[PDB]
């Protein structure tokens, strides 16, 4: 079974460089061109390298030609994508792809995993996680709210996933140069106020751990 | 020129019905490409009289 | 050079009925694939060269066209193909992709579980406040949520999260926050979100107080 | 030294899986003498052909190599491969041909399942030079010396259509023999096994 893992990719600020790094599985790597297609949550998608067997052919589109530049290595089964002078345009999710051959086109059969790229200058903050309570029923909603985050990977966890029937993670927003969620989840009226439930916020870019409680009011 | 070339890949199902038509292909327009060692022939002569062998 | 337009954005469908999409050209293409992504990975092998299914698919999948006009038919809509569907091309250098089509699961028509939420005290030592709204299990997606702020409706500063369908009751949920300030939090007492459902006629009112507890 | 040369010993397996569309690579060889890739785990060793060792005892080669082509079916699995060879050198950018830029080249199809079970390809003679130089023992690359007369691309023709109740996937035998072979000015070197 084909497995592209990709490797790298973070926060660079604009007019730095990062280098990629895709790696290759059982099948063989020689007999098969890979590439790169973008993906930003706005439109998609964009393609934008490939390199052949050799690491003498390689192609680009209008848009980033001059800026990246890829490469091989064939013992090491490994890709590599060298991104310079980086801008607002680059910040989005980035596939290693393998080209393979039909009858008349190409087609990529197998993608990666992908890794996440941000390209704007913030500083990195860590997260400010707030308790949501009402001011009845069987069915009760709960929630937290966090805010006040840049880097985009944030994990919520509700009690080391008890209570993950009911659990209702909301996407953040971005606004004021801050991304904002509001985590929720779906409590019995037999548990909550009467039991532990803690939303365990993890923040792996800045690696804090807030954890916050709802309290009755 | 004479040597046979691979025109057209179908695959033929099961949900297939009765009289349908799993290949619809002109032969000579697809025998008229740059991947075929014939084109070097055809894309500098102008006209041609052929007969064509199938498999 | 060369633009691929999708013509439905977005589509809903019951399970057991006829679904088509369409990925459009602007010049002659020889052939276009499809891909199928679902929520939280990425895509995979869904149709090559126009009509040729890819392996582990279902032998339900279609695909024709040719010059300007393609098509991918489902002859029988499941539960498992709630994804979505780009096409591509190969014919010149940019290998312009679709913009996208999103297919959902169509449902009937359910009522929303509604509770608003105050913002807590350390949000009120932070300087600021944001009235939450949630909004859980309703079809459809179209609603329209105003403020209903002492009877003015005031649509700025909302911030409106969308989740995507969830696989096992396939149901919508929503919250809207109302970013404001700690002062301009404290000059109302009624604060109201509603729910514009296309079945009720009359919108549901669940509010709170800011005096209130 | 042709009572070795001529016998056809196992060089390479690949499997013809019911999994791969139609037009991709399956494998690629390099069309010299000097190929092989097969090795055993007890005890540690890598697999010679007979035309491999008597061929890494020259400097120069010339001749037609023969590959065989066994495959392994049931009465019930029906599929094609296309051998296609494209001459050229043993470094040429050759991933980008398609399936219909493939029968440009000399080709030859092979149905799988019948009552035969191997294609012999002679290779024919095609080069700029008359002999070919065993490169192998220098450690960089020149542009003019070469080993290999070109490469050889196998090809999914049509896919591999079977029942449930039998394998998802042909293997096949790759043999290697050579006839009109000539070989001369000698020295010596032990080979290695193509990790391709």
């Amino acid at each position: 079974e084909v497995k592209l893992v990709e490797s790298g990719g973070g926060l660079v600020k604009p007019g730095g460089s990062l280098k990629l790094s895709c790696a290759a599985s059982i099948h063989t790597f020689n007999c098969y061109g890979m590439s790169w297609v973008r993906q930003t949550p706005e439109k998609g998608l964009e393609w934008v390298a490939t390199i052949d067997a050799a690491s003498s052919y390689t192609y680009y589109p209008d848009s980033v030609k001059g800026r990246f530049t890829i490469s091989r290595d064939n013992a090491k089964n490994t890709l590599y994508l060298q991104m310079s002078s980086l801008r607002s345009g680059d910040t989005a999710m980035y596939y290693c792809a393998r080209r393979d051959n039909t009858t008349a086109q190409y087609y990529f059969d197998y993608w990666g995993q992908g890794t996440t790229l941000t390209v704007s200058s913030p500083k990195t903050t860590p997260p400010s996680v707030y308790p949501l309570a009402p001011a009845a029923a069987s069915m009760v909603t709960l929630g937290c709210l966090v805010k006040g985050y840049f880097p985009e990977p944030v994990t919520v966890t509700w009690n080391s996933g008890s209570l993950s029937s009911g659990v209702h993670t909301f996407p953040a927003v971005l606004q004021s140069d801050l991304y904002t969620l509001s985590s929720s989840v779906t409590v019995p009226s037999s548990t909550w106020p009467s039991e532990t439930v803690t939303c365990n916020v993890a923040h792996p870019a800045s690696s804090t751990k807030v954890d916050k409680k709802i309290v009755p009011r | 020129g004479e040597k046979f070339f691979l025109i057209h890949s179908a695959r033929w199902l099961t949900t297939h019905a009765l009289f349908h038509e799993v290949a619809k292909l002109d032969v000579v327009k697809l025998l008229y490409n740059e991947q075929f060692a014939v084109q070097g022939l055809l894309r500098y002569h102008t006209y041609a009289r052929f007969g064509i062998e199938i498999q | 050079d060369i633009v691929l337009t999708q013509s439905p954005a977005i589509m809903s469908a019951s399970p057991g009925e006829k679904v088509t999409m369409t990925c459009s050209a602007a010049s002659s293409v020889s052939y276009i694939h499809w891909y199928q992504q679902k929520s939280g990975t990425s895509p995979k092998r869904w149709i090559y060269d126009t009509s040729r299914l890819a392996f582990g698919v279902p032998t339900r999948f279609s695909g024709s066209g040719s010059g300007t006009s393609y098509s991918l038919t489902i002859s029988s809509m499941e539960a498992e193909d709630a994804a979505t569907y780009y096409c591509q091309q190969w014919s010149t250098n940019p290998y312009t992709f679709g913009g996208g089509t999103k297919l959902e699961i169509k449902r009937a028509d359910a009522a929303p579980t509604v509770s608003i939420f105050p913002p807590s005290s350390e949000q009120l030592t932070s300087g600021g406040a944001s009235v939450v709204c949630f909004l859980n299990n309703f079809y459809p997606k179209d609603i329209n949520v105003k403020w209903k702020i002492d009877g003015s409706e005031r649509q700025n500063g909302v911030l409106n999260s969308w989740t995507d369908q969830d696989s096992k009751d396939s149901t919508y949920s929503m919250s809207s926050t109302l970013t404001l300030t700690k002062d301009e939090y404290e000059r109302h007492n009624s604060y109201t979100c509603e729910a514009t459902h296309k079945t009720s006629t009359s919108p549901i009112v669940k509010s709170f107080n800011r005096n209130e507890c | 030294f042709t009572t070795w040369t001529s016998i056809p010993t196992l060089a390479a397996q690949f499997p013809f899986n019911a999994s791969d569309s139609v037009g991709q690579q399956i494998k690629v060889i390099p069309v010299d003498p000097y190929f092989f890739q097969m090795t055993n785990t007890n005890p540690d060793q890598k697999c010679i052909t007979a035309l491999a060792s008597i061929c890494q005892m020259f400097c120069f080669w010339r001749g037609d190599l023969v590959f065989d082509f066994q495959v392994f079916p049931t009465k019930y699995h029906s599929g094609r491969l296309l051998f296609c060879f494209v001459p050229g050198n043993e470094l040429i950018d050759v991933t980008g041909i398609t399936l219909k830029q493939a029968t440009t080249a000399p080709c030859a199809v092979m149905d799988i399942a019948g009552v035969q079970s191997t294609l012999r390809f002679r290779v024919p003679w095609i080069s700029d030079t008359p002999y070919r130089v065993n490169r192998y023992t220098k450690e960089a690359h020149q542009k003019g010396e070469y080993t290999a007369i070109g490469k050889l691309i196998v090809y999914c023709y049509n896919r591999l259509t079977s029942p449930s109740n039998v394998a998802h996937h042909v293997r096949v035998n790759v043999y290697l023999s050579a006839i009109n072979l000539e070989c001369f000015a000698p020295l010596y070197h032990a080979m290695d096994v193509t990790t391709q």
